[PDB]
């Protein structure tokens, strides 16, 4: 019944709206804004790199709502380690959301 | 977000199987039960190796990748297994569940 | 003795893209067997003209032109001469007409609510300011479905207070109360000349809108960091 | 709301419909005194497109997109020899809709 207004993935805000059938009176029927943001309380600043202060602000423009705070579920975020095993230093693709996407 | 409740019977001797869709990437699939009470979702067949306590011995994993169904086997039925079975994906497993469906008893 | 000339307007290349000179010439003295021709500024010749119209109500003859030409022959501003002649004046009567930026954005005003309380017509008006120069166009669909003239108008188009460079026109529909109880959505499309396919469709409900209750559900949680 | 977001200016628009006959005079009052007739433009009569015999008109007041913010009513003022007291007139504020009642929802579990 409701209309999926905004289904923003990236920063997860799913506005929506309808509208709420009254009683078979005057037309003063009442417009819905369910907006729905969810925090995720333990991300990172870039969202895909694990070194940066962990996250204060939270901006919400819903003009802007049709850099991230989380992940997005099909998407695939990785990174360069740098491990080593001795003296040689094989840099290689690591893996911060290990299953939204496979080699 | 799928829910195809069933109603299929079940008894001690009496075995029923779900049916769960899989992505099949080789993620973690699961069944879990949801738990009124608790308000939190315990999960009962995972991935791995994980049977739940009360379910150990009595219940088998079983995947086609060639039909597109996931599918899990209770062998025995106490009469107890009454609650909401949902299946899913991803190592989350309260929220992450895709399509949810309550088992019933006697018939 | 009555000579003029018009132009193609906006409302026949959008709606027909038929663009076409014409050429009126009436209220001189009875007599047939006349010649119309159209001159361009290079020396092509037109297409034939007919449809004439009968003999006016007051006693005199009409007498109707057409230069029909190629789309780009109005856009590229190429100057066109109406020939006519009569048999008292025996020089050929000559007629020139010419040539014509800004975008200018539609806007869509919902009625107000006092008019909706009445439970008699709600109107909806379509505002396209800023826009020049003049002659653009504006159509009514409901549900996709065109919407004729018989049930919208269109203020002639107009001028702008402070600012001279673009001027304004407007359009308002007419409807009943029942019908804004399943909305329908009343789509104002748009025709004018700076826009890329000449559509700028916009429409406003119910269901958008001021709405007169939110209710923000953010929640907060330890795990639930990738927004699935 | 969307030409609000322009950040440019504000157009607030007098309907007179459903008058009879023509030369409807229109006004733009702001706290007592007038505005001057290079701030509204006014369009001519027209007849309904539905009622046979009626008309109707516009006033269009366009104001910078700021001064529309703090307040400030702009009523629009109109003269027909058919109203009771031959005048009338109509206000908008930027308060002027509803309550709009939030019913947030925090949630910390
Ligand atoms: C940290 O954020 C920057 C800014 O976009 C971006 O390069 C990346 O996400 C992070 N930096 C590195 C070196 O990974
Ligand atoms: C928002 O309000 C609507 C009706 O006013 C209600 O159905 C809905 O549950 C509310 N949202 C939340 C998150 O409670
Ligand atoms: C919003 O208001 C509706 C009714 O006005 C209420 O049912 C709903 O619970 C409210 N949403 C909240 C409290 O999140």
């Amino acid at each position: 019944e409701r209309i999926v207004l905004v289904d923003n993935k990236c920063k997860c805000a799913r506005i929506t709206s309808r509208i709420i059938r009254s009683s078979e009176d005057p037309n003063e029927d009442i417009v819905e804004r369910n907006i729905r943001i969810i925090v995720p309380l333990n991300n990172r600043e870039n969202i895909s790199d694990p070194t940066s202060p962990l996250r204060t602000r939270f901006v919400y423009h819903l003009s802007d709502l049709c850099t991230c705070y989380t992940y997005d579920r099909n998407k695939c975020y990785t990174a360069v380690v740098p491990l080593v095993y001795g003296g040689e230093t094989k840099m290689v693709e690591t893996a911060l959301t290990p299953d939204a996407c496979y080699p | 977000r799928i829910l195809p409740e069933v109603k299929v019977e079940g008894e001690l001797g009496g075995s029923v199987t779900i049916k769960c869709p899989l992505p099949e990437m080789h993620v973690r699939i699961y069944l879990c039960r949801e738990m009124a009470g608790s308000g939190t979702c315990g999960t009962v067949v995972s991935t791995t190796n994980f049977i739940k306590a009360e379910y150990k011995g009595r219940v088998t994993l079983k995947q086609y990748p060639r039909k597109n169904l996931f599918l899990v086997e209770v062998t025995q039925l106490t009469e107890s297994d009454s609650g909401v079975y949902a299946c899913g994906a991803g190592m989350n497993t309260d929220r992450g569940k895709t399509q949810k469906v309550t088992l019933n008893v006697h018939s | 003795i009555r000579v003029f000339a018009i132009p193609p307007s906006f409302a026949s290349i959008f709606l027909t893209k038929s663009t076409k000179l014409t050429c009126l010439v009436t209220d001189l003295t009875t007599y047939d067997s006349v010649t119309i021709s159209w001159t361009r500024q290079n020396g092509e010749a037109v297409k034939t003209h007919t449809n004439i119209s009968e003999s006016h109500p007051n006693a005199t003859f009409s007498a109707v032109g057409e230069a029909s030409i190629c789309e780009d022959d109005w856009n590229s501003g190429e100057r066109f001469t109406c020939t006519v002649t009569h048999t008292d004046l025996p020089s050929p009567l000559k007629q020139t007409i010419s040539r014509p930026l800004h975008r200018p954005d539609v806007y869509l005003l919902p009625p107000a609510r006092e008019q909706l309380n009445l439970r008699e017509s709600a109107t909806i008006t379509c505002l396209v300011t800023g826009f020049s120069p003049a002659d653009v166009f504006v159509q009514w669909m409901q549900r996709g479905q065109p919407l004729s003239p018989e049930k919208y108008v269109t203020s002639a188009p107009m001028p702008e207070p402070q600012a001279p460079g673009r001027y304004f026109a407007h359009s308002i529909l007419t409807v009943s109360e029942e019908e804004w109880n399943t909305g329908e959505t009343y789509t104002c499309v748009v025709a004018h000349e700076a826009l890329p396919n000449r559509v700028t469709e916009r429409t406003v409900d119910k269901s958008t809108g001021k709405p007169t209750l939110y209710n923000v559900s953010l929640v907060m949680s330890d795990t639930a960091g990738t927004c699935y």
